[PDB]
């Protein structure tokens, strides 16, 4: 009707790392995957288990 | 003459005592509890 944008909301400003016991091997991902059985995640932000 | 009267029978010998029995072995120990309880999968973040 007026060629004007509206309703923009910004995304996540911070990296917001993966909590303890939860890893993410793959980049560009919205959710965090639980570490498999037998392996541990000691600190938050671990690339892999 | 007739012979002298024989003397009466003598008393019998005393009997021996009996030893006591040794203490019995202790009962076999119980086996440990059946496995650990199922573990919790753990959750949340624990981040800052």
């Amino acid at each position: 009707a007026t060629l004007i944008p509206t309703g923009l909301v910004k995304g996540a400003q911070a990296p917001t790392p993966c909590g303890m016991g939860y890893f993410q091997s793959s980049a560009e991902t919205t959710t965090c995957t639980a570490c498999a059985v037998g392996t541990y995640a000691d600190q938050a932000g671990l690339a892999a288990c | 003459p007739p012979p002298t009267s024989p003397p009466p029978s003598p008393p019998p010998s005393p009997p021996p005592p009996r030893p006591p029995p040794p203490p019995p072995p202790p009962p076999s120990p119980p086996p440990p509890n059946r496995s650990p309880p199922p573990p919790p999968p753990a959750s949340s973040a624990i981040n800052p």
